[PDB]
């Protein structure tokens, strides 16, 4: 995990290190669920635009992590399933955590019955 | 003998009003009306929770047929029943629990959405079959086995305005949600299950190999899941109180997500999306106006399905 | 056929182990002999869950019959087995979904302490019969339906070191938990259902009327209780990993308790208490010396439990 | 409850008010849960004893409750059951609200199967 591996003075750092230069973008780290069973890749951090909407930041995880279509995914922030109609910018100011990052968690839909 | 046991089943659901919830309301649990699309391992415990509370009218949809491995799973089915008709075996199993139950099984095929249609009529017969069986009843649970076959479903439910409970399983977690409806005074409608992600339902199993995915599951998330549906049901058909989200019978969560390895459960909630590709309205005034002619273009075409919603909208828009 | 289901039923479990968790251990799960105190609610579910997870052997310990009303809740009998005797009706009812089982039904009656004993040596047989029962198994599942009814097993169970899983319900909640298991080397013992109160268990059946209280529960707690009391087994079956309280099933809880008002589940832990009537050391080592001599006395007795447990010392000390 | 009738200055203040007095005495504050089906009383005020252990506590409350012998109960600290050898010192001092109480809830322990 991001946190795993790096304590909260390196993260809390990067964090204004990334607002200060890009004050239009969104710190999110995105990693996949646990016990889920979906793809993943090394890239964990995002720096998405503040206007952008969790759909279409939805759209960028599956593709980036080359997801068929075929399947569906639902992401968790703070044990939480956002709107995928809302901004980034919204959910970064009622989720974000104290280190300065957005934490993103995705993981597969059930679908079996 | 029928009518000794009768009065023994109904006097313990009494009792529950009489001595620990007066407001209980068991009458129009009773009458309520059940759909089950899905006679698998969730359409058989949601059923034996269903008529523990009393639930008389139950009728099961799946094509399907017993298979081996099937009555380890699925608590209405027996070894002997191996080989046989899935829906009419299950309504047969429940009167033979309790007699006096109305059960019903249709051994119909649910049109999948992305799935090639090979008898235009034949699957003309079906939508409308499909349509009638929701219209007809009060509560349709969507207990399906892929992506795919909940977005018909979803559709008519929302159309013929059904409440609608969706279970889903994971290997070791489970979803259980109640669709939102729609409703003119209230600008405040909850999400289904297609108002999480950006692509349209389309064929996940023709492709569909052991390296996609395997199907297997831990026993316990079906029980789950089942009984926590049955028992949103069942606190969602009493009336809640004058300032809360909560009856008698407690609360009434939109979603519910739980998860086997840590034991926990969580209760989550979502507005309805406008563009999903089930309950956009944009895809429903495509239905109203066109019915089965826009229905069938959907199903042998998710792409367009997103091109009504606006779910290429949002993505061209990301796109440039 | 049987041979064709018993594979069809063994690679739906192998296909776990073999693509979704491969340090999974299935062997150790189907020769776990399981022993059911109680065919009721919750016996019923739970045996249902443990077939899926293949288990192979595993025995019914009831003395009642099938009532009117309780196929509706207790998922192997049907409105036709009305008035047979449940364990034995239990047994088979396993067989017929699948006739590999070692499916077994004792018609014995647990002894019950704070109820005056009637027949000196039938009741000792019982007590034997019990103890020899608890030891010829691996896993033990105290599902019977009274405080009293649990003690004597705890004991035995304890004494001949057997784990434990206890599942009990309320009208909206229940509680699953592994009684702990005393060890010489580890000075650190989970408590058992008992560890939670200051009283004997004594007789709660005989002076009840419905004022006392009314027996009927909400359909989904036995089910969601079973669940979670099997796929608890199936974890703590598992070799936990060297810096933590999990396996390749996920945690291990020492207690859960439940709640369908609010649909939430709590993981919670207890320390074997050294007063327990159950499991306090003085309870144990009085066992140990006099056998069936002390059991005897405990049985007609509780106050004398408590006088050898020490909850008299606590008591009168506060008494003061 | 008695958080619902009594805003956080005056359950902060009565608090101290009994520390002061009784630095012996616990504050505590005893109820029932809220969908459990068992006896309850006007009494949910309670300052007992430091080295008066958790079962101790429990028999106080049964008692005082007039709960019959054959039935059971657990209780409730901040959704966790506390050991039934533990001093309700100890208890006070993991679990007292900021208010200075410490809130315990009682049920009837579950018995059907
Ligand atoms: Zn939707
Ligand atoms: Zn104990």
């Amino acid at each position: 995990t991001f946190k795993s591996e790096y304590p909260f003075e390196k993260r809390k750092a990067e964090s204004e290190r990334i607002a200060d230069r890009f004050p239009n973008r969104i710190p999110v780290i995105c990693e996949k669920a646990e016990k889920s069973d979906i793809p993943e890749i090394d890239k964990r951090k995002y720096l998405v635009p503040a206007d952008l909407t969790v759909g279409q930041f939805v759209y960028v995880i599956r593709k980036r992590i080359m997801l068929p279509p075929e399947k569906a995914i639902f992401i968790f922030v703070n044990d939480t399933l956002p709107p995928t109609a809302a901004l980034m910018s919204a959910i970064y100011q009622e989720h974000k955590d104290k280190d300065g990052f957005l934490y993103v968690t995705y993981s597969g839909e059930n679908t079996f019955g | 003998m029928l009518k000794i046991a009768d009065q023994s089943v109904d006097l313990n659901l009494k009792l529950m009003k009489w001595r620990i919830l007066p407001d209980l309301n068991l009458d129009i649990i009773k009458n309520t009306k059940v759909l089950l699309l899905g006679a698998g391992t969730l359409g058989c415990y949601v059923s034996r929770a269903l008529i523990a509370w009393g639930v008389r009218k139950i009728t099961f949809v799946d094509n399907g047929t017993v298979s081996y491995s099937n009555p380890v799973r699925q608590a209405l089915y027996n070894f002997e029943d191996c080989g046989k008709p899935k829906a009419e075996l299950a309504a047969a199993s429940l009167k033979r629990i309790f007699p006096l139950m109305d059960a019903t099984g249709v051994k119909l095929s649910i049109p999948m959405i992305g799935h090639k249609l090979v008898n235009e009529e034949a699957q003309h017969k079906d939508f409308d079959r499909l349509r009638a069986l929701i219209k007809e009843h009060d509560i349709i649970f969507l207990l399906v086995d892929s992506r795919e076959s909940r977005w018909l479903p979803s559709l008519l439910s929302n159309i013929e305005n059904k409440t609608v409970i969706n279970a889903a399983l994971g290997f070791d977690s489970y979803l259980v949600m109640r669709h939102g409806n729609r409703d003119e005074q209230s600008s405040k409608q909850l999400g289904c299950y297609f108002c999480h992600d950006v692509v349209a339902p389309t064929d996940s199993l023709t492709d569909r190999t052991l390296d996609q995915m395997c199907t297997v599951t831990r026993p316990g998330v079906a029980m789950m899941a089942s009984s926590l549906a049955v028992e949103l049901m069942t606190s969602l058909l009493q009336t809640k109180y004058s300032g809360s989200e909560t009856t008698v019978l407690g609360d009434i969560p939109h979603q519910i997500r739980g998860f086997l390895h840590n034991f926990s459960i969580l209760k989550l909630e979502t507005p309805a999306y406008e563009h999903c590709p089930a309950c956009s309205p944009k895809v429903i005034e495509a239905f109203t106006d066109l019915g089965w002619e826009f229905v069938k273009k959907a199903l042998e075409h998710p792409l367009y399905l997103e091109e009504i919603s606006g779910l290429s909208v949002i993505k061209q828009e990301v796109e440039r």
